């Protein structure tokens, strides 16, 4: 995250930390004790699948508190229609082995309906975006989870920014002054939206041309799109094998 | 090609009773109206309606010196990836709201001076169930100049007063004729407002 | 004045112009000429249908909530059935 604030331990309780080899990957969004919503792009190139861990209830990465909740990731599904370097549909769901406790430091984000999605929380100005990515492009990580509030674009006040690539799929929030964007190692955090005392999920860290860059924008997968994808394969039974390429729409 | 975008987007706005105006008149389309201050959420007005303005008066009136900015979305009618819209050029109402015409409420004489009194035009503006006065509202940035002539004057005299009231001297038996303008002279745009009905003594 | 046409609808107030006019409506009244009633726009669309959560049409006029919400009495507000809903801070919430 570029200009943004340390989140008080406990006040982005729905960030999940991607693990991989016990190395830093991305982020992700608990939106429930068992699903994790994050980013396709994320694991192009995970080469050992059984070594991809969750953590939830983190805040400080050189500490450990007692508040974090750690779980294997079982199953990693992603649109049939993403494809590895590109931009277009970058999200995953993402089934914990086992769920993870709720806690005051591990709660979930709500999955909102399309319709409210569409009609109410995309006019909501800001949503604030987290993370523990890096604080300026091509930069050194954070130790301590970072969040940034961040007002929202329509796409066709995007365009100018980025021609003919901000899809139906996507859109766009941020500032083209260059002082604050989320970053590389951000991906698959939350971006999320308050509206009358109850947050949700609109938006999940997926690409942009360097970080804070004049003129620019964050690009953001638009989650409204994939509810209904995410909500059926929520029902659906596990399968073998971790990755799973499920069909869009 | 299901729509087609609005167009010349205008605002027209007097004593900050504002509305939006646009073209062209919907074919087999309809419009939504949305407003915001420069970091406030949007708010939606004139929902799925035909016309091509739309009255958002209600929405700049609780705070007339931030600067808003609107826009209006065109939707295909009978099918109410976002619907194309266009943006209206930024609107600050404080600055910007053209002073409507005065009227002289009344005029006193008494010796060789004249009282001239303005009425206090109300505006758009509700506090406490009230419209508020101009003056209300602009205190000290408003002034009102006064024109007054009689009829051998070789030109209208003018006086200018930080209140609603002239206090004038005149010729003893000669009658005069007079006329105001709202001047607000911190603005750059819309100034002057437009001149008052004559009054004669 | 202008205003003889008497435009300004709903018990409205004309005042005259240059050469046009402006309408000073009543508060349940908005429009160049007081036309738009702000009460019959109950609709998904316009401010949430005034639903805390979820709306439906089509004509809320049916509010409805998330998992772990249920709907009170006032048939708009949703109230937590459960510790930890989604979207609630604890920290902050206590
Ligand atoms: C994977 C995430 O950690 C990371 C977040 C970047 C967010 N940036 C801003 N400014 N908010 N995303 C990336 O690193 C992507 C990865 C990628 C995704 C799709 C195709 C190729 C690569 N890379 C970028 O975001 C860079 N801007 C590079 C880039 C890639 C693709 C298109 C345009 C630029
Ligand atoms: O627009 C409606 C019309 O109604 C009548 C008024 O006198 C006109 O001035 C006005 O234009
Ligand atoms: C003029 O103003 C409007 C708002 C109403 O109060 C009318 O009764 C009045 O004459
Ligand atoms: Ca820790």
């Amino acid at each position: 995250i570029v200009g943004g604030k340390v989140c008080p331990k406990g006040e982005c309780p729905w960030q999940v930390l991607l693990l991989v080899n016990g190395a830093q990957l991305c982020g992700g969004t608990l939106i429930n004790t068992i699903w994790v919503v994050s980013a396709a792009h994320c694991f192009d190139k995970i080469k050992n699948w059984r070594n991809l861990i969750a953590v939830l209830g983190e805040h400080d990465l050189s500490e450990h508190d007692g508040d974090e909740q750690s779980r294997r990731v079982a199953q990693v599904i992603i649109p049939s229609t993403y494809v590895p370097g590109t931009t277009n549909h970058d999200i995953a769901l993402l089934r914990l082995h086992q769920p993870v406790v709720l806690t005051d430091h591990v709660v979930p984000l709500c999955l909102p309906e399309r319709t409210f999605s569409e009609r109410t929380l995309a006019f909501v100005r800001f949503s604030l975006v987290s993370g523990w990515g890096q604080l300026l492009d091509r930069g050194a990580t954070a130790l301590e989870l970072m969040v940034l509030n961040v007002p929202r674009l329509m796409t066709q006040d995007c365009e100018a920014s980025y021609p003919g690539k901000i899809t139906e799929y996507m859109f766009c929030a941020g500032y083209s002054d260059g002082s604050k964007d989320s970053c590389k190692g951000d991906s698959g955090g939350p971006h999320a939206t308050h509206y009358r005392g109850t947050w949700y999920l609109t938006g999940i860290v997926s690409w942009g041309q360097g970080c804070a860059t004049v003129g620019h924008f964050g690009v953001y997968t638009r989650v409204s799109q994939y509810i209904e994808w995410l909500q059926k394969l929520m029902r659906s039974e596990p399968r073998p094998g971790v990755l799973l390429r499920a069909p869009f729409p | 090609t299901n729509t087609v975008a609005a167009y010349n987007l205008t605002w027209k706005s007097t004593n900050f009773k504002t509305i939006l105006e646009w073209e062209p008149k919907p074919v087999n389309q309809v419009y939504t109206v949305q407003i915001s201050t420069k970091s406030g959420d949007w708010k939606s007005k004139c929902f799925y309606t035909t016309d091509t303005e739309c009255d958002l008066t209600d929405e700049i009136v609780k705070d007339v010196k931030q600067t808003y900015l609107a826009r209006v979305f065109s939707y295909p009618a009978g099918n109410v990836g976002e619907p194309l819209y266009e943006n209206s050029p930024e609107f600050t109402p404080y600055l910007e709201t053209n002073l409507g015409q005065p009227t002289i409420q009344s005029f006193e004489q008494v010796g060789t001076k004249v009282n001239v009194t303005v009425e206090d035009e109300r505006t758009l503006v509700r506090r406490n169930n009230t419209f508020l006065s101009l003056r209300d509202v602009f205190g000290k940035d408003l002034i009102y100049t006064l024109y007054y002539w009689k009829s051998s004057s070789s030109g209208k005299k003018t006086a200018k007063t930080n209140t609603n009231e002239f206090l004038i001297d005149v010729d003893k038996g000669e009658n005069y004729c007079f006329s105001v303008q709202a001047v607000i002279p911190s603005r750059t745009v819309n100034r002057k407002s437009t001149d008052s009905p004559v009054e004669c003594m | 004045d202008q205003c003889a046409s008497s435009p300004c609808q709903n018990g409205g107030s004309c005042k005259d112009q240059l050469q046009s006019y402006i309408c000073f409506c009543l508060p349940a009244f908005e429009g160049r000429n007081c036309e738009t009633h702000k009460d019959d726009q109950l609709i998904c669309v316009n401010e949430n249908g005034g639903c805390e959560q979820y709306c439906s049409d089509h004509t809320k006029r049916s509010c409805r909530c998330h998992e772990g919400y249920s709907l009170l009495a006032d048939g708009v507000s949703c109230t937590p059935t459960v510790e930890y809903p989604c979207g609630k801070i604890p920290i902050l919430e206590k």
